[PDB]
């Protein structure tokens, strides 16, 4: 969903890239330090702006 | 010839104004639809065409 110019809840409400963006994107899942049996609720997001 | 010159000029102007409606194999023939109905990164090619 996150991309230069793409619309969405994160784009409209969180870190949004500009139309003319140059760089590289790296993605990977790290359950080593993010998996909590009770829930790793500290990773928060905003959905009302 | 006096009629011919004026007729040629009128025909040239009419052709020039008529060729505006051509889409040139693009999404639409007006700028607002291109700018509002598509992502700008992939609308740049259409507007440039």
């Amino acid at each position: 969903q996150i991309a230069p110019g793409q619309t969405g809840n994160i784009a409209d409400y969180n870190y949004k890239l500009p139309d003319d963006f140059t760089g590289c994107v790296i993605a990977w899942n790290s359950n080593k330090l993010d998996s909590k049996v009770s829930g790793n609720y500290n990773y928060l997001y905003r959905l009302f702006r | 010839k006096l009629q011919d010159v004026v007729n040629h000029n009128a025909q040239a102007l009419n052709t020039l104004v008529k060729q505006l409606s051509s889409k040139f194999g693009a999404i639409s023939s007006v700028l607002n639809d291109i700018f509002s109905r598509l992502d700008p990164p992939e609308a740049e090619v259409q507007i440039d065409r």
